């Protein structure tokens, strides 16, 4: 009773409004909503060396290569500034702050809950149970450990380099701004911080979006508990979706099918006799094997040209993208943010920031209205 | 070497990548297969019988230790043109399987003996295929085959249905349905014998006369080897690295005992690159294995030049309680070998570095070096 | 008798020689394609103790090699024969197998055909059968020869539900027959039964001839369990004796951890493959 | 497709370019990203609401004039006067509508696939936006959509740049004509 | 290819092959970035709607 249908797809459920002269809409309730976004920030760095790559480890090879000229001077100033980018990257992102703040000893926030998000000490590598979840739920392919059975077939002059800033002081920075955050408001990211009553900060910005503090002052404990239930679920769904964290895992991906194919066109005649080195030198004599070289010579440099030429493309986007999350970082996080459907949809409140492999992770907080009725207005 | 990567006499304060190390073979070892009988090569081109063209003598060979280096006055050798094999680079080759064909023709005819040709004897008497490999070897034979009245010896055939495929005989004493008579052996009018001469004559100039061909046929490819040149082999080294010529096979890398399981029909390994990772020992049949040797890049720590200088260098990825702890004369490509290497010696998750000293305190750092690792100028 | 079956999914071979582990090389070559028909063939001469001529051993013809597979009980199945009009007029091949010995070779014979029937050969009283050649009755212009080990080397479990399934495979391009085979005893009844299996090379040399034709050898003196209907067109009749023919195609095939090969998927039977 | 722009329908030609490797395979991929990405493109800007809102019946905004901009239910195409005039200018060339002379003429592998959102639903998301936008304000877009007087959401975007609404209230007559002049 | 025998005919096919090829790289190299400048505009339309 399983087939294939194909049908004509709808847009949406058919709504209709009751627009008229006197008449007004005003709700009555509000619910506070935890979203989450994911970031890419920077990819993996590498480098690739022409010698032993083109020839491996044979004189004449190399020695026909040098006449070429300035072929691979070229190839490697754009694969260093691919990695000076990519290591810049990660640190506009989460280097904002001067100093790094402590959590305060006692975690009595009002009736807020953070466990989720501060760091956990029992842990070794003193990652939240969010951070910890992102980081299990992403699989990394390569990071440069010495490691010495795909990757260990890359003796061909293709090494991946390992980030200047470790996946646990990064977790320091975030700790840091979330303390910050957490204990100050938005006065520390400007000056020096101040410190201020959770539930005061969370009247303030409430009355940044038009509605007065008493609202908070009389229904503070249904917010702490709606905020306490968002937090936990927001958890549930990240660990029960199929695949949430896709960007990343793209990311992760296409740089390793690059170099599996960079490695595979080695495998390749080029309208040649045979595509191995030592063969075509002790089978052939130097007359028609310099000819044979060359063209394989030639296929090799068209073969690698077109790496670099993807990957500087590539390096553009993701320099995009970390301009991107270093600017809603400064926003979101550090302050108030009045622009529409910026800082997650709904009217903004404020913002946690967590660390993923390659990336970043933002868990919006909002607030949405709720059942309304209508008025006659003059 | 700083100072020459980039030109200019006055290097600012970084971290630059200069070139690459790797370690050099220390000695060569050959194994080839032990073979002592010699395969005849003179009656193959020493023979007064050659067969004719449309059936023509096949000498096959086998296991011997074949010298390609005296036949050459056996014979004027008109035509010595050989295929992708060098004729030169013949003597020190090891070959599966080796094929010699005898026959002569009209010599006008030499040339068509060639891959994608056709004409009257490349169509329905004998075949090559295009992507063929060995040499061909023909000369004149005038002297012996010449009949003054007529060399009623040697004949082709003239009428087929259709062309042969390469390397295939087709003796057959047919009569050839030409027209729309089903002859039946009358072999008068309108069906000719199939079959003509060679009329051989001192008279007639170059290209008339009979030009005698052999034509030897190849078999380099990954198979056991049966036919190998003249070498003589020698002794086994392990966990060194070696640079090894089995049977036919040069490279270079460390060679260990593996635990592969090689079938019989299975003498080498592949892994995706097109390059060999297992080799099975042609003399004592042993599952080995072959590992690149050790190579990385290096870089150079320097601060201002007009500072100091003194600089330290980065191997990347490389654990240095290998060669850069021990390190000998021919073992390393950088010819500057000059380091203490036995103190100022540091590991790091990003390749060990050598020439700094560790201190537990902790600045901004200027010289990134990666792994939360960092190198500065500092005072005593 | 004659009949139609489904080749399921067998007759997959080791195409090179090389080792490999946990790779999905794929190969362009030679192959049988997977679900086809498989045309059961079968000989019938017994009948009491009188001579009830057969005429068996029908042409078959050779095409871009054929796929073996009988199960016969000790040898009953012994030799094949290749060539173009069995005659003085262009050359043919001579296959058979012997005890410990195999003699295959090339010549020109005019007719070999003597099957020298017995006129008791119902085996179940008596199978006496010994030195019943009958072949290279004669040689016009022949001078090529070949002796070397035989091509089977049987084994029985002691009865016969451990049928051997002796599945081979004959090419001839360029020469070099290619005689891959594996014994697969674990037979039980059913024909062609689920599963896989691999083939093997063992025996490589080149002659040179056209081959438009194949043939069997049977053990005609010493032959049991022949029924004989009409059975043509897609219908069923014991034979156990099938012929497959093969095409060049376009194979994937999955390496095994250790080095065999495990599964196999064809890129010209359906769009999802 | 390189197998027929590169070698026409030649089995040598094809056998000779096997040789090169996976060359083509990175010509396919890239150029069905580039094709996904365009596809995407569209969805982000106009799929911005939930559900698809209706214009009111009838048509009275304290007497400012939307029949430019708002669907016109005579047209066929229930496309507005502006969008059909935009429509017009603009002369495309090729669309994928089964093609089967210079276009004709490209029948080298060279094809041209048609988009997924055809050009009669992102006039449907149009008209859903400015329907949600004239008859329920800004707060469409935060949650469900409230109704409010046009004339009072005047007041609201009146007040939101330092103008009080007083003004809005005794000038409402000529800010519609002019509004209406401008559109016009 | 009819006037030619297979041998030359071979060098002369890899000539044409290798100018069509280097012809068509070119042809997605532009495409790449005219993709990325078109989504760049878009992200800026969807911003400022
Ligand atoms: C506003 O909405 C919240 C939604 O939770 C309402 O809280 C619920 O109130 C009902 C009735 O008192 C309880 O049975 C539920 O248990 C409450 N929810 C939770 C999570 O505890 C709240 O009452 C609403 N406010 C008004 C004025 O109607
Ligand atoms: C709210 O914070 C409290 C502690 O400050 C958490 O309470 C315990 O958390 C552990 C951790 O999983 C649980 O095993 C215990 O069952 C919790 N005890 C109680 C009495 O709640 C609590 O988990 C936090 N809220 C959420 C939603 O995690
Ligand atoms: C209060 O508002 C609701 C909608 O928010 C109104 O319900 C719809 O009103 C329209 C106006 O005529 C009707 O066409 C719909 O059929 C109503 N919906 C349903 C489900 O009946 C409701 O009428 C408003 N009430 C008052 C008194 O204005
Ligand atoms: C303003 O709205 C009115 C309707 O309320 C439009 O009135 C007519 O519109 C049609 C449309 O083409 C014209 O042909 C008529 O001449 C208009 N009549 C009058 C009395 O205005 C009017 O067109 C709208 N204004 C504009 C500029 O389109
Ligand atoms: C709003 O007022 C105008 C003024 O005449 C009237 O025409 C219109 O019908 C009124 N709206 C409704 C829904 O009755
Ligand atoms: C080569 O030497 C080995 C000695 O280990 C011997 O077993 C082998 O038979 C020799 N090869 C031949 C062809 O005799
Ligand atoms: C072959 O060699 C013998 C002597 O070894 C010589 O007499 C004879 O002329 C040679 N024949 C040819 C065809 O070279
Ligand atoms: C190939 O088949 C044809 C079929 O008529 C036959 O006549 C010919 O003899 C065969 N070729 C050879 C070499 O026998
Ligand atoms: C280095 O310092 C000297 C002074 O000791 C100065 O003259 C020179 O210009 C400096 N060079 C650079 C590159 O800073
Ligand atoms: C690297 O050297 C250290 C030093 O003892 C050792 O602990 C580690 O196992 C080594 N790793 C490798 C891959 O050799
Ligand atoms: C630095 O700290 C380590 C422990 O982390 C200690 O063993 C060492 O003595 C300290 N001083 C050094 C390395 O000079
Ligand atoms: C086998 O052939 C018969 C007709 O001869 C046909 O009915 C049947 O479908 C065929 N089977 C396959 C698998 O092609
Ligand atoms: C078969 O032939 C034998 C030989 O003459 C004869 O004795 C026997 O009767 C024949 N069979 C029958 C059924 O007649
Ligand atoms: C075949 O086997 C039989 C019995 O073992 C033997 O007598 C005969 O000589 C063998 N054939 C050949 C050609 O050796
Ligand atoms: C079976 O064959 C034997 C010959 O070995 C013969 O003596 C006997 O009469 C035959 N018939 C029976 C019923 O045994
Ligand atoms: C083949 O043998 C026959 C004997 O009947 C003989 O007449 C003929 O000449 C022979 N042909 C060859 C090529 O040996
Ligand atoms: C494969 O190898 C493993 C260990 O190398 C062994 O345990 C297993 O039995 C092998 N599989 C076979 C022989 O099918």
């Amino acid at each position: 009773s399983q087939s294939i249908i194909a049908y004509t797809m709808s847009l949406g459920a058919e709504n209709s409004v009751a627009y008229s002269n006197n008449s007004i809409a005003i709700p009555t309730n509000f619910t506070i909503s935890v979203t989450t976004e994911i970031l890419p920030v920077s990819m993996t760095k590498t480098s690739v060396d022409c010698t032993m790559y083109i020839c491996g480890d044979s004189t004449e090879c190399s020695n026909l290569l040098l006449q070429y000229g300035s072929f691979c001077t070229q190839l490697k100033r754009a694969l260093t500034g691919i990695a000076v980018e990519q290591d810049k990257n990660t640190q506009e992102v989460f280097a904002q702050v001067k100093q790094i703040y402590k959590t305060p000893p006692i975690k009595y926030f009002g009736g807020f809950n953070f466990s989720q998000i501060l760091p956990d000490p029992s842990k070794p590598s003193k990652r939240s149970p969010i951070e910890d979840l992102l980081f299990n739920k992403v699989t990394l392919a390569d990071a440069g450990f010495i490691k010495q059975l795909i990757c260990a077939q890359k003796f061909n002059g293709l090494t991946v380099l390992p980030p200047l800033l470790t996946d646990e002081m990064i977790a320091q920075y975030t700790s840091a701004l979330l303390a910050g955050t957490i204990t100050s408001g938005w006065t520390f990211g400007a000056g020096p911080a101040l410190q201020i009553p959770f539930p005061m900060q969370m009247a303030y910005r409430f009355n940044g979006i038009g509605v007065t503090q008493n609202v908070l002052y009389e229904n503070q404990k249904l917010i702490a508990n709606q905020f306490n239930s968002a937090i936990g679920k927001i958890q549930d769904s990240l660990s029960s979706t199929p695949s949430a964290l896709g960007k990343l895992q793209d990311v992760v991906n296409h740089n390793a099918q690059a170099l599996n194919t960079l490695v595979k066109q080695l495998s390749s005649k080029f309208g040649a006799i045979s595509s191995v080195l030592n063969d075509i030198l002790s089978r052939l004599d130097p007359p028609e094997a310099e000819v044979q070289i060359d063209r394989l010579i030639t296929g090799r440099l068209q073969s690698l040209q077109t790496y670099v030429t993807q990957q500087l493309i590539r390096a553009a986007e993701i320099r995009a993208s970390a301009n991107l999350a270093a600017t809603k970082m400064s926003e979101c996080v550090l302050g108030q943010s009045k622009r529409v459907d910026f800082c997650g949809k709904g009217y903004h409140l404020m913002s946690f920031p967590q660390s993923a492999p390659h990336g970043v992770v933002f868990l919006h907080v909002t607030y949405v209205p709720a059942q309304e009725k209508n008025f006659t207005t003059a | 070497e700083t100072k020459c990567t980039l030109k200019s006499f006055t290097v600012e304060k970084g971290i630059y990548q200069t070139s690459n190390f790797r370690v050099q073979p220390t000695e060569s070892i050959v194994r080839f297969p032990n073979i002592t009988n010699l395969c005849p090569f003179h009656e193959v081109f020493n023979a007064t019988r050659f067969a004719s063209v449309y059936a023509w003598n096949r000498k096959r060979i086998s296991n011997c230790v074949a010298d390609y280096s005296v036949l050459y006055n056996f014979a004027p050798f008109f035509a010595f043109k050989c295929y992708g094999v060098s004729p030169t680079k013949l003597n020190d080759l090891c070959f599966t399987n080796v094929y010699a064909d005898s026959f002569v023709i009209r010599g006008n005819e030499v040339s068509q003996i060639a891959p994608g040709q056709t004409g009257n004897i490349a169509d329905y008497n004998y075949k090559l295929p295009d992507d063929f490999t060995g040499c061909v070897i023909a000369w004149n034979s005038n002297k012996l085959d010449s009949k003054v009245s007529g060399n009623y010896n040697y004949l082709y055939r003239l009428f087929r249905k259709s062309k042969l495929k390469p390397f295939e005989r087709d003796i057959s004493t047919e009569i050839y349905q030409a027209g729309n008579k089903p002859c039946n052996g009358v072999a008068g009018f309108n069906c000719y014998f199939p079959l003509q001469s060679y009329g051989f004559r001192p008279t007639y100039g170059v290209g008339h006369q009979p030009y005698r061909v052999v034509v030897l046929s190849f078999e380099l490819l990954h198979a056991p080897a049966t036919v190998c040149g003249p070498k003589k082999s020698t002794n086994l080294v392990k966990n060194k690295c070696v640079n090894f010529n089995f049977n036919g096979l040069t490279g270079t890398g460390v060679l260990t005992e593996s635990n592969k399981k090689f079938l019989p029909f299975q003498q080498f390994g592949r892994d995706i690159a097109d390059t060999t990772d297992a080799v099975r020992d042609p003399q004592t049949l042993e599952i080995l294995d072959i590992t690149p040797c050790s190579f990385g890049g290096v870089s150079v720590i320097t601060p201002g030049t007009n500072t100091s200088n003194q600089v330290a260098v980065l191997y990347q990825g490389v654990n240095c309680t290998e060669v850069p702890v021990a390190i000998h004369a021919d073992q390393l490509t950088p010819t500057w070998r000059v380091y203490s290497t036995g103190s100022n010696v540091f590991q790091t998750r990003a390749g060990c570095l050598i020439g700094a000293e560790y201190v537990n305190n902790s600045y901004e750092c200027d010289i990134p070096i990666g792994a939360g690792i960092c190198a500065s100028y500092q005072t005593q | 008798t004659q009949s139609y079956t489904n080749s399921f999914t067998r007759g997959v071979y080791y195409p090179d020689k090389v080792f490999r582990s946990s790779v999905l090389h794929s190969t362009q070559d030679l192959f049988l394609p997977f679900f086809s028909n498989v045309t059961w063939f079968h000989a019938i001469h017994v009948s009491g103790t009188n001579g009830t001529k057969r005429f068996d051993n029908p042409v078959l013809p050779f095409n871009d090699g054929v796929y073996f597979a009988s199960t016969e009980k000790s040898n009953i199945i012994r030799g094949w024969i290749f060539g173009t009009t069995l005659d003085s007029k262009t050359q043919s091949l001579l296959i058979v197998n012997n005890a410990t010995n195999v003699v295959i070779k090339v010549c020109e014979f005019q007719f070999c055909n003597d099957p020298f029937l017995d006129v008791y050969y119902h085996e179940n009283n008596k199978s006496r059968m010994e030195s019943e050649l009958r072949v290279y009755s004669s040689a016009n212009n022949c001078t090529f020869e070949y002796v070397s080990q035989p091509f089977l080397m049987d084994l029985e479990g002691k009865q016969g539900n451990f049928k051997n399934l002796r599945e081979f495979v004959f090419k001839n391009i360029d020469g070099y027959f290619k005689i891959y085979s594996k014994h697969t005893p674990v037979n039980l009844g059913r024909d062609l039964p689920q599963g896989f299996s691999a083939l093997e090379p063992l025996v490589d040399l080149p002659i040179g001839i056209n081959i438009t034709r194949f043939q069997t050898l049977l053990a005609l003196h010493r032959s049991y369990l022949t029924p004989g209907d009409s059975s043509s067109s897609w219908t069923a009749g014991a034979a156990a004796y099938y012929v497959g023919y093969l095409q060049p195609r376009t194979f994937l095939l999955k390496y095994n951890e250790n080095g065999t090969i495990t599964d196999a998927v064809d890129c010209a039977l359906d769009p999802l493959s």
